[PDB]
């Protein structure tokens, strides 16, 4: 597969045999993804690989598989011969797993799936409430897929699209399949994607780089992460044909360094494409050079901004400037640059695949295709999903997620993060879009989502965003700079029980200049928590000004 | 290009950059804090707000085009703009009186005109960095985080020593680990402070020294700089004026100065001794090429960065520092007067002279070195119309120079100096001068015997890395510290741009064409100074020449956990590496602690953290009173203790 | 005589392109960045240390100060903050008198407040050498803390 | 010493003097006198910016012929105010 793409056909043919082999026969997953390793998932892969040696009845085969959206429901794992989904595996009942299902094959009622909504338990995933209720486009061979095996992705039909774009197409019609699906940018902005490709290739320029955005957006939310966990081959295949399209022959990875696997799994991805040729200088033999490198992230919430995120790679402080010249102009070193997120780059593969009319069967006619998500804050079931553009806050809440904890109810939701909207329940049957929900002040946002719970108090939301948003401003601004720390200080003062109408005043007031004269979109968004909290929980700033707090967190006032 | 600006028809110009810029050229102005000095930037202050199509956007990054309808004044904007003022008034050290920006600071005015009365903002706490151990003083809560200085230390002058460091709120500009600016690779040219548009970088005043000694019963001598005289008539906003000096001279006699003297004098010996020390090494062809010394910034920078260049610098000290040695070594035995009884003060453009006056090798020459602003503030206190002085010349017998020694003030002087001191002793048949660049002229030099030479003229630093990295053709080498040599120095009154340095340049020529002798042997004070004093060529080396020593950090800045300020103690340091944490280091320096904490009532015993000490594979390590152990241990340290 | 601080830089070839790659990794030899480690990388790139000190004080991975023998990892993500994540970062202080970014005298602690850890399944969330404890609580928190104390003390 | 939020700024004679001798700092303790500050009129009070001068008091005095304003005290506590410190808006 090195010379041709019948070589190449052929590998992939004879790989989907052998997985089809293994498939068949008995299999482990199990699901090694972040929030499954924190409840001790990989103390589970290690119970496994001494039971199943020490027995010494290896044809079983132990995999490790990425996140099946079922982070809450402990630690996963799943027998591919009779499918039976296992929840809450801990590290002393494998020995009981191995003997009465990997040997025998009796179902395990004790440790199963259990189902928010109907309160029963069924022996698959694929057959539960929720499984169904979502819309899976992206997310493929849930607890079945190997992230650490691009033999297991070629397999999967993996790599074909980029080697049908590369032998049969050619960049033009790349792009322009890319504009007429509709894609648009997953990293929060939603920009058609197509049109920046076309800004990119258009740009005067020999040399020219293509850059992967891993960042959240958001420090409660882990969708970029989780599908750098799951798939990173989708996005290295998503990379590379951008690449390809937009005629760049390098490309940047930005993958945070405080997140260990995303970096091993995508430099293992990197390495093992290079190794089978699918990167390095002649790729499939067609005249294309394209190589791939990851760069570590130091922290900084400001890099996800393009210039900040080009000031970063370059080895300097991730300091943003002034838009124009864009980047897709003078990005990194002065040359073009294509910026995208992490879900564009996923996305562009199964477009690919599919075409126009298939891929705009799912979701709206401005907003085609999906969105995952990672749902989080008290609720029956949490982690990350995958909807439709067209799925409203309450399907997601209840239908998916399963609703709330008995004992909890509903307050409001945050969808974006600071940069997000703070939404109560008039907006919760509005269906999500970039359009739809764009003018009702209110934002899908990078992903992220967290619910609000009537014992939450909202001037503490809000002065939790101030205070992460004046940790985070690189300071090079006096609106963001200045304004930010004094908006905490005023909110802070709210939550202290000490605060005023004239402090309400200048809240209010210093808002709107923080949003208008900021530089970059950090600080632009850094008052969208204040300005949201006030139009539709001003009652409850009120009641702080009168020292009554009526939920009642916040301790500045009690038994006296 | 016609526009529209509130209304009206404006015809603004053909190719313009920005809408700030071009409303500026036609005449219409938009208060902003970004452009306030030559190395200044757009971007940060976003109070340049104008309003077009609807929505609000910062005019130094709009683009012009034709027809383009802009308000540049709404309420919307006027609130925006004094809500970014009070922001930046908040956290701003609000103490004008004692500022140095004082009367020319673009945010006192704009508090002034804003009518900003009250904060209505929390004045919140910073770290703030308080430097103040060098001429050059840092005072960060002055600081409005333009950047220029930061731009000025690293694209003007090639130091880099200022950097932005940490983000948001405590966003601040200092040295690395806010060490004190003495102890960095500062060279103290003064060009951050020239450039600062605020009170956070200042020269040290010491105005209170000079007072203190003219009220004393010493004699105190006072000697001007060539340059100081060509700027000082900005301070009192008149036109330039020849003759400053001897008016100069007429005032500082008043305020109580026995005598005044010419650096000019000590230009002009400096540049005969310089000329034949290199006359010397050309006919020798040793430590070659040859670099002037007097440009006490130049001569720290070369100890910093060119420790190998050091013996090609020329051992020949400047001139204030020969003249200062002159009067104290010789001066002083002909008044028949103790050395200790003569108080010198020195009136320079430069900052970094204010170093060169306090180093080992000058140690107790230069009693005291004011600034050109200092001296502008010693006669502003008086009252006294300096316009309407009489003048009186200068004090014999160091009063009188060449025209070539008063060239020194400017880019040039001291190479013109040496080429006329040795066209007079041995001809020029002819000079031929390219510009390779716009700070950089290089000369090529024919001798009438038949022997040639290359020099070359370079003023701002910055410049020299690349001629030394790629011109290696040169004999002499003329570095200046700053642009346009001493006229633009870092004491120099403010606002000191480019445009204000060439009119200071064109004054000191000016001054210089009416000097009736023209090289440094027509001096007749300067050749009997030779004959008399320095006839021999030991006393001539002891009072004229000096040596450099090559200056390298030495950092220690060892975790500190138990320290003691001083006495003899142990100093234990404990290896805090990963290899040395992978087994024991943490638990033995938890162990010794709490030893420290039991046992140890006085400072004998200092308990130190130090970083990998390159003795990994050794098991953890305890450095003992700088000794290696290996295998250490709290019982290993404690027998060792013993 | 710095051998691995130089082995980094040839391997990165000394470009400042790899500057906070070349930092991640003195960071996790010498677990912080002295003054002295930087100044010779400074040196040995021809880069001012001043250039070194903003990028090292701008990122979050880069700490100035030795890492606490015990480092502790309070994620202070939405989910974990509305969670009670404030009440344990109060525990924190009032067991082991510190805040968020600074270290105790012995180096025993040290404390960073980060964001989403990927597990808000169990928020609140904290983690101590790659150890997470969630759904933790002030009792809880200072229960833990108390534990590895005397775990610690008993050295043998 | 706080020029930026002064009405005086740019226009004061001390703050020209202050600048013109150089005065970057001060070896003289900065002690804590009973400043009297009034918001209660339009014209409005600050006792920490006064030179005692004495050029109010004489033309509310000699000029005006109202003469609410005068030298109270004596010595570092010495003062120009109303009457028993009374709010300006409440005087005549
Ligand atoms: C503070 C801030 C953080 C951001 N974080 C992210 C991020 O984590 N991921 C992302 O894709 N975009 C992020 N963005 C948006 C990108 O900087 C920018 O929109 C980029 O062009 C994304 O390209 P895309 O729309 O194709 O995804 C952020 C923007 C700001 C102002
Ligand atoms: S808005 Fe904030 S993050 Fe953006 S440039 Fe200004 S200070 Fe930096
Ligand atoms: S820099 Fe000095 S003069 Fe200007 S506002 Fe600040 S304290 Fe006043
Ligand atoms: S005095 Fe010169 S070298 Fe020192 S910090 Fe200022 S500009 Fe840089
Ligand atoms: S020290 Fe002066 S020049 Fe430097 S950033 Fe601060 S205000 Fe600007
Ligand atoms: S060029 Fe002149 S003013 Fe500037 S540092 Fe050198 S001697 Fe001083
Ligand atoms: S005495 Fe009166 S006029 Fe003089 S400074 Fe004080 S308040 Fe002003
Ligand atoms: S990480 Fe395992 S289900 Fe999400
Ligand atoms: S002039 Fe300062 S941001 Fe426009
Ligand atoms: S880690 Fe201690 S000697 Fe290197
Ligand atoms: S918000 Fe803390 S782990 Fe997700
Ligand atoms: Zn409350």
């Amino acid at each position: 597969m090195f010379k041709n793409a019948k070589e190449f056909v052929q590998y992939a043919n004879k790989l989907k045999t052998l997985r089809e082999k293994k498939l068949n026969g008995v299999s482990i997953y199990v699901c090694v993804g972040t929030g499954c390793t924190a409840k001790g998932a990989l103390k589970v892969y290690s119970a496994f690989e001494e039971e199943l040696k020490k027995r010494n009845l290896l044809k079983v085969t132990l995999n490790r598989t990425g996140c099946c959206g079922r982070c809450s429901s402990g630690p996963l794992v799943k027998i591919m011969p009779y499918r039976f989904f296992y929840s809450n595996v801990a590290p002393e009942d494998v020995p009981e797993i191995v003997d009465r299902t990997v040997l025998k094959g009796e179902p395990i009622e004790r440790l199963f799936l259990t189902d928010p909504l109907t309160g029963e338990k069924v022996p698959r995933i694929e057959d539960t409430t929720l499984f169904k209720n979502q819309d899976f486009y992206i997310m493929e061979a849930i607890g079945e897929s190997e992230c650490d095996s691009i033999e297991d992705y070629i397999a999967r039909s993996g790599y074909e699209s980029l080697v049908k774009a590369l032998t049969s197409m050619t960049p033009e019609e790349i792009i322009e399949t890319v504009k007429a699906s509709g894609l648009r940018g997953r990293g929060g902005g939603g920009f058609p994607t197509g049109l920046k490709w076309e800004f990119t290739r258009k740009a005067q320029g020999d040399i020219k780089f293509v850059v992967c955005n891993g960042d959240e957006g958001d420090p409660g939310a882990f969708m970029n992460r989780t599908l750098l966990e799951r798939d990173p081959h989708l996005v290295l295949e998503g990379m590379i044909i951008a690449g390809y399209a937009v005629g760049a022959q390098k490309g940047y990875a930005y993958i945070r360094a405080e997140y260990p696997f995303a970096v091993k799994m995508f430099k293992k991805a990197i390495e093992d494409a290079r190794k089978l040729g699918l990167l390095g200088e002649n790729i499939l033999g067609t005249g294309f050079s394209f190589d791939l490198e990851v760069k570590e992230g130091a922290g900084a919430f400001v890099c996800g901004e393009e210039t900040a995120l080009l000031a970063s790679i370059e080895g300097k402080r991730g300091m943003p400037r002034p838009k124009p010249p864009f980047p897709a102009q003078s990005g990194l070193w002065g040359k073009p640059t294509l910026i995208n997120n992490v879900e564009t780059y996923a996305n562009i593969p199964r477009i690919l695949r599919d075409g126009v009319e298939n891929y705009r069967k799912r979701g709206t006619e401005n907003s085609p295709g999906t969105k995952m998500f990672s749902v989080a804050g008290p609720l029956k079931a949490t982690g990350i999903i995958e909807v439709e553009f067209g799925t409203t806050l309450r399907d997601i809440i209840y239908n998916i997620c399963g609703g709330f904890v008995e004992g909890e109810e509903f307050k409001a939701v945050q969808i974006g993060g600071p940069s997000g909207a703070c939404l109560s329940e008039d907006f919760i049957d509005m269906p999500l879009d970039y359009d739809t929900l764009k003018k009702a002040d209110a934002m899908v946002g990078s992903g992220g989502i967290v619910v609000i719970t009537k014992k939450t108090c909202m001037v503490e939301v809000a002065r939790f965003f101030l205070d992460f948003t004046k940790r985070e401003s690189c300071g090079k601004c006096v609106p963001c700079r200045e304004g930010t720390m004094q908006a905490y200080n005023i909110l802070e003062k709210f939550t202290h029980g000490k605060a005023t109408y004239e402090d309400l005043k200048t809240l209010e007031h210093l808002s709107k200049t923080i949003k208008t004269a900021s530089l970059c979109g950090l600080g632009k968004t850094a008052p969208n928590p204040i300005l949201s909290t006030l139009k539709l929980f001003r009652e409850e700033y009120i009641a702080h000004i009168e020292g009554e707090c009526p939920s009642g967190m916040c301790t500045a006032f009690k038994k006296y | 290009m016609k526009i529209y600006v509130d209304g009206r028809e404006v015809i603004i110009n053909d190719n313009e950059r920005n809408l700030l810029e071009a409303l500026k050229n036609v005449g219409i102005e938009i208060p902003n804090l970004c452009y306030l000095s030559e190395a200044s930037i757009y971007g940060a202050c976003r109070m340049c707000l104008v309003e077009i199509n609807g929505q609000i956007t910062t005019s130094c990054t709009l683009k012009p085009y034709e027809g383009m309808k802009v308000k540049t004044n709404t309420p919307e904007i006027y609130e925006m703009r004094r809500n970014i003022l009070e922001l930046i008034l908040a956290t701003h050290n609000r103490d004008c009186t004692t500022c140095d920006r004082n009367g020319s600071c673009k945010l006192q005015k704009y508090a002034e005109d804003f009518g900003i009365r009250k904060i209505r903002f929390e004045a919140l706490k910073k770290e703030h960095v308080r430097d103040e151990s060098a001429p050059v003083v840092r005072d960060t809560s002055k600081c409005i985080l333009c950047g220029d200085c930061v731009r000025v230390c690293e694209e003007i002058q090639g130091v880099g020593v200022i950097e932005f460091a940490k983000r948001g709120f405590e966003s601040v500009v200092t040295t690395a680990f806010d060490t004190p600016l003495i102890e960095t690779e500062c060279v103290l040219c003064g060009q951050c402070v020239a450039y600062c548009p605020t009170g956070a970088l200042s020269i040290r005043n010491d105005i209170d020294k000079l007072i203190e000694a003219l009220e004393s019963d010493k004699i105190v001598i006072g000697m001007i700089a060539p340059a100081v005289r060509a700027a000082i008539q900005e301070e009192f906003g008149i036109d330039e004026d020849v003759a400053m000096a001897e008016k100069l001279v007429s005032f500082l006699k008043t305020i109580g100065f026995d005598k005044v003297f010419d650096v000019s004098f000590g230009a002009d010996l400096v540049a005969y001794e310089e000329a034949h020390e290199f006359y010397e090494r050309l006919k020798k062809g040793e430590r070659l090429p040859q670099f002037t010394s007097c440009c006490p910034a130049w001569v720290k920078h070369a100890e910093h960065t060119y420790p190998q260049y050091l013996q090609n610098l020329s051992s020949v000290k400047s001139p204030q520092q020969a003249l200062g040695t002159v009067i104290k070594k010789i001066y002083a035995r002909k008044l028949g007067v103790p050395e200790e009884k003569i108080f010198l003060v020195s009136f320079m453009p430069c900052t970094a002279k204010k170093f060169e006056a306090e180093r080992e090798e000058h140690e107790g020459i230069v009693d005291i070195v004011l600034t050109t602003r200092e001296l502008a503030q010693l006669i502003k206190m008086s009252r006294i119309d300096i316009n309407r002085v009489e003048p009186q010349p200068f004090d014999r017998p160091y009063g009188v120079s060449s025209q070539a020694g008063l060239g020194f003030g400017k880019a040039g002087g001291v190479f013109s100096c040496v080429l006329s001191v040795l066209n007079e002793e041995i001809g020029i048949e002819k000079v031929d001068v390219k510009s390779p660049e716009d700070g950089i002229r290089v000369a090529e030099v024919t001798l009438k015997d038949g022997t040639s030479f290359k020099g070359a003229v370079i003023y701002g630093l910055g410049k020299v890395k690349k001629f030394l990295e790629e011109r290696k053709d040169v004999e002499i080498i003329e570095v200046m510290a700053c642009n346009y040599g001493c006229v633009g120095g870092g004491g120099q009154p403010y606002p000191n741009d480019s445009r204000i340095r060439e009119h200071r340049a064109k004054v000191l020529r000016d001054t210089m064409g009416i000097k009736s002798l023209l090289t440094p042997v027509e001096n007749l004070f300067l050749m009997k100074l030779y004959e008399e004093d320095l006839k021999d060529e030991h006393t001539r080396h002891e009072i004229l020449h000096t040596t450099y020593r090559p200056r390298r950090r030495y950092p220690e800045k060892d975790v500190e956990i138990l320290p003691v300020p001083n006495g003899e103690k142990r100093t234990v340091k404990v290896c805090l590496g990963t290899s040395c944490y992978t087994k024991g280091s943490y638990e033995i320096l938890k162990k010794l602690v709490d030893y420290v904490k039991e046992n140890d009532m006085e400072g004998k015993i200092e308990v130190l953290g130090t970083f990998c000490v390159e003795n990994c594979g050794a098991s953890p390590n305890v450095i003992v009173d700088d000794k290696i152990i290996g295998g250490a241990t709290f019982e290993k340290v404690l027998e060792e203790l013993s | 005589h710095f051998e691995k601080v130089e082995e980094i830089l040839k391997k990165y070839g000394y470009k400042r392109e790899n500057l906070i790659k070349i930092l991640l990794e003195i960071q996790e030899i010498y677990r912080y960045l002295p003054e002295d480690v930087i100044n010779y990388v400074s040196t040995a790139m021809g880069i001012p240390p001043a250039k070194i000190y903003g990028v090292a004080t701008f990122y979050a991975q880069f700490s100035l100060k030795p890492k606490g023998k015990y480092t502790i990892m309070v994620c202070d993500g939405t989910a974990c903050h509305m969670a009670g994540s404030p009440e344990v970062l109060k525990a924190i202080e009032e067991e082991t008198g510190l805040t968020p970014g600074n270290v105790t005298e012995d180096l025993m602690f040290s404390l960073d407040q980060v964001g989403c850890l990927g597990a808000c399944a169990l928020a609140p969330v904290m983690v101590i050498n790659g150890e997470v404890y969630g759904n933790l609580t002030a009792d809880k928190v200072k229960e833990i803390l108390r534990k590895i104390k005397e775990k610690e003390r008993e050295s043998a």
